[PDB]
């Protein structure tokens, strides 16, 4: 009956909170002071949470789900009723956990030592990361490229292949078709008369949007291919694709590494206000004072005053074993925390906001029920933060705070520079993010047989992304498997859509804030109406389906790429002068070895 | 470590009268099935406890609450606020209240 469930959730939403509160507290105190006993102190406290969750997860199968009328309490149960696992055989249950951490550690133990010296054996993050980052040798970086996946992804191929098998039989037992059907399940919204959203339709949305920016991605690929013959002569054909080992990193996800060799005007001094901070004695408190001062200027509340003492802003002065990574902690009960190691640059001034925006986003839905206290979908949490770092990259913001000289003249030669730094980050990842998740689902839905999983992988890298392999690969390298979120079982579509949601938030506020210049010069600061429309969306969390939540700021019900191509128009005006002689297009037949 | 020595009642069949007090601990049943005096499905103990840690945000920290209410039933002389008294003077035509 309906009235038995609406009292049951009033039991669950009090006994879960104080057991959630300590389980995040032990992961906080361990991460700021690493010992051995605090490894143990967070294991059982985290085991108090997992056993309690599987305790009440089986209770939601007592209630039938479709006899409920209130959608609010209907949304809480359908998340809680989700088994995930526990539906299979238990020797088969441990069989995946036998696979899972073994899949996890092989990625983390990948060691590489030279044929000339097998005694110096590098890991991935020390050295091997720096080879693809700054070293500019061709014959070096092909050796580092091949010997990584042939020594890591060769071994996970008999690990992942059987792991696709037992993932889907659990997934079909929750009445799906594959594991690709499960990941779409965060976007699925059923039965609310006009805001409805089915799982298969996002394939249609990503296939419509990505074809529209394909001029631009062909144009950055044309421009950089006009630039790479200088830094790499006699290695890349100017008609064909690029080899896969010089792309900025090991897989070339980000192209931020390629600003230096591909700068528009190398004699033009980019703004890096680092020396300005040290000549005014800018400590750690001065940085987060302005970051809070910007958010009160937009129309959002202060910090909670228990944020300051309870957070760790710097590294400690003692030799203190603590993981250093800028994260925002959201423990509950009005306690929100930050943790990083500040070094006073303009770069850490930028990430000082992207983490603070996560706090004010988690300061927003604090009045929600417990099972709804996230973003409206999985792409919204990193989307709301990164648009706050975009507002600090405007030079009018910095000279208004008293950091730039008032006679700073924004010439258009640095605007062609500054937008080209963004374009190797924003547009550089989206043919990467789509080309993997397109590949992962046909493997998931079984459209490719296992003897062709690599065969159809290295096809679609060439046509969509315009990258050619250094080495011909037979079926024995698991070249997709070598990536972090690939090897660690993570949903990769949350990085594509997060970019699209950003600018739809961005220009709609810059329309509200009455900007008249280009999109990269609008400023959200000093406005109130740009804060009021945004605060309308932030207080929802998951109490509303996101299709209603997105139109609360913009006015549409799906992701719209037309704000994104509004950004690059001063750039794309300049860029079309640079393809008057070069060939925008790649031939996917040429390889660096077939000559 | 959690000061769990403060409890609150989350379950009742009926809302209270004004000023009503219920110190009973009778085991609440939400569902149709009886329980034979034990807990179980739709069948809950009607007291829960406050989790209190000193590193909690405002709105989740305990407040010490004092509720007043005056009454005037039929009593002759009762209590009341304090009545101040100015300095007394002498030998001058004055307006006094004793
Ligand atoms: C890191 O944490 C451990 C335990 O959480 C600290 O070790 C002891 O902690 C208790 C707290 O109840 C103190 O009373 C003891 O004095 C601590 N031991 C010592 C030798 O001081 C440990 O101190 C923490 N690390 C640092 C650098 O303080
Ligand atoms: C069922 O849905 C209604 C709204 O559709 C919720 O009603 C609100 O309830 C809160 C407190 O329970 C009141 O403060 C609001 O004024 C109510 N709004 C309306 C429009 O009536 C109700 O809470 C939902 N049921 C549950 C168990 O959450
Ligand atoms: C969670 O797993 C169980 C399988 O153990 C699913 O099916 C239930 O199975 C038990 C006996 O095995 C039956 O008594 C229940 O009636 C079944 N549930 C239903 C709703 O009929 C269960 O469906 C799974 N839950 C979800 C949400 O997938
Ligand atoms: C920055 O703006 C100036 C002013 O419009 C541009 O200078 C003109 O560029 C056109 C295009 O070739 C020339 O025909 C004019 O002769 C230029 N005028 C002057 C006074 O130099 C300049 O090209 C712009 N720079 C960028 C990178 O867009
Ligand atoms: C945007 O906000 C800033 C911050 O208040 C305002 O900056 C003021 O600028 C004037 C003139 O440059 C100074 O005399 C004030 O001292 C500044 N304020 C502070 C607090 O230092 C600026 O006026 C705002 N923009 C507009 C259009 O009002
Ligand atoms: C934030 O704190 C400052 C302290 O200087 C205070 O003056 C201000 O009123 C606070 N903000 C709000 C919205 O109350």
């Amino acid at each position: 009956i309906e009235e038995q469930a609406k009292t049951f959730l009033d039991k669950f939403n009090h006994e879960a909170e104080d057991l959630f509160y300590q389980s995040s507290l032990a992961s906080w105190n361990y991460n700021t002071n690493i010992t051995e006993e605090n490894v143990q102190n967070m294991n059982n406290a985290g085991d108090k949470w997992s056993a309690f969750l599987k305790e009440q997860s089986t209770l939601a199968q007592m209630y039938p789900l479709q006899e409920i009328q209130n959608l609010t309490v209907k949304l809480q149960l359908q998340a809680l009723q989700q088994n995930g696992s526990s539906v299979l055989s238990e020797d088969k249950s441990k069989r995946l956990n036998t696979i899972l951490n073994t899949m996890s550690t092989i990625y983390s133990t990948g060691k590489v030592c030279n044929p000339d010296n097998p005694q110096e054996c590098l890991l991935l993050e020390p050295g091997l990361n720096e080879i693809m980052a700054n070293s500019l040798d061709y014959n070096e970086r092909l050796w580092a490229w091949e010997s990584w996946r042939s020594e890591v992804g060769k071994q996970l191929r008999p690990l992942y292949e059987e792991y696709v098998v037992l993932k889907n039989e659990m997934a079909r037992a929750n009445h799906y078709e594959d594991y690709g059907d499960y990941w779409r399940g965060d976007y699925e919204v059923n039965g609310v008369d006009g805001y409805d959203y089915s799982r298969g339709q996002l394939i249609e949305d990503v296939e419509h949007t990505f074809e529209e920016i394909k001029p631009l991605y062909e144009h950055l690929h044309a421009y950089v291919r006009a630039k790479l013959m200088n830094a790499y002569p006699s290695y890349i054909s100017p008609i064909g694709c690029l080899p896969a080992h010089l792309l900025g990193d090991m897989w070339g996800r980000f192209w931020t590494n390629l600003y230096s060799l591909t700068v528009p005007f190398g004699q033009k001094p980019n703004i890096d206000v680092t020396d300005a901070m040290v000549d005014q004695a800018w400590d750690a408190q001065r940085i987060f004072k302005e970051a809070e001062k910007f958010f009160v200027s937009v129309g959002l509340p202060n910090m909670t005053q228990g944020f300051w003492e309870n957070s760790m802003l710097t590294d400690p002065g003692n030799v203190q074993k603590a993981v250093c990574h800028p994260t925002a902690w959201d423990l509950g009960k009005g306690d929100f925390r930050i943790l990083m190691c500040t070094k006073v640059t303009m770069d850490d001034f930028l990430t000082a906001h992207h983490e603070m925006g996560h706090i004010q986003y988690d300061m927003a839905y604090a009045a929600q029920p417990f099972l709804l206290r996230n973003g409206a979908n999985e792409g919204f949490h990193e989307a709301v933060g990164e648009i706050m770092s975009l507002s600090a990259a405007t030079p009018k913001h910095l000279k208004s705070i008293g950091l730039l000289s008032p006679d700073f003249q924004e010439d258009n030669e640095t605007e062609i520079n500054f937008l080209l730094k963004q374009a190797l980050t924003i547009v550089g990842t989206l043919p990467f993010t789509y080309m993997l998740e397109k590949w992962r689902w046909m493997v998931f839905k079984g459209e490719i047989p296992k003897d062709q999983w690599m065969k159809k992988w290295w096809e679609m890298k060439r046509e969509i992304v315009g990258v050619v392999e250094p080495v011909p690969h037979d079926e024995t390298y698991c070249d997709p498997a070598s990536l972090f979120h690939v090897s660690n079982d993570y949903s990769f579509i949350r990085y594509y859509t997060r970019t699209l949601y950003q600018f739809q938030f961005q220009e709609a506020l810059c329309q509200a804030a009455k900007h008249e210049g280009p999109l990269h010069k609008c400023d959200i600061s000093n406005s109130t109406e740009a804060g009021q429309k945004l605060f309308n969306m932030l207080r929802l969390g998951k109490s509303e389906p996101w299709t209603l939540a997105l139109e609360n700021v913009v006015g549409a019900k799906n992701m719209n790429v037309r704000p994104l191509l509004n950004y690059f128009e001063p750039l794309f005006t300049w860029l079309k002068d640079q393809n008057k002689n070069s060939f925008v297009g790649w031939s996917t037949d040429w390889s660096p070895y077939a000559d | 470590g959690g000061n769990y020595n403060y409890l609150y009642r989350l379950f009742r069949k009926s809302n209270l009268k004004p000023f009503e007090r219920d110190i009973s601990t009778e085991i609440y049943q939400a569902g149709s099935t009886p329980c034979n005096g034990v807990e179980g499905f739709n069948c809950y103990f009607p007291l829960q406890s406050y989790g209190f840690q000193p590193t909690n945000g405002v709105g989740y920290q305990p407040y010490r609450v004092v509720v007043l209410s005056f009454e005037l039933l039929h009593a002759p002389a009762t209590v009341c606020g304090p009545k101040k008294s100015t300095n007394l003077v002498k030998n001058k035509c004055v307006n006094f209240n004793f």
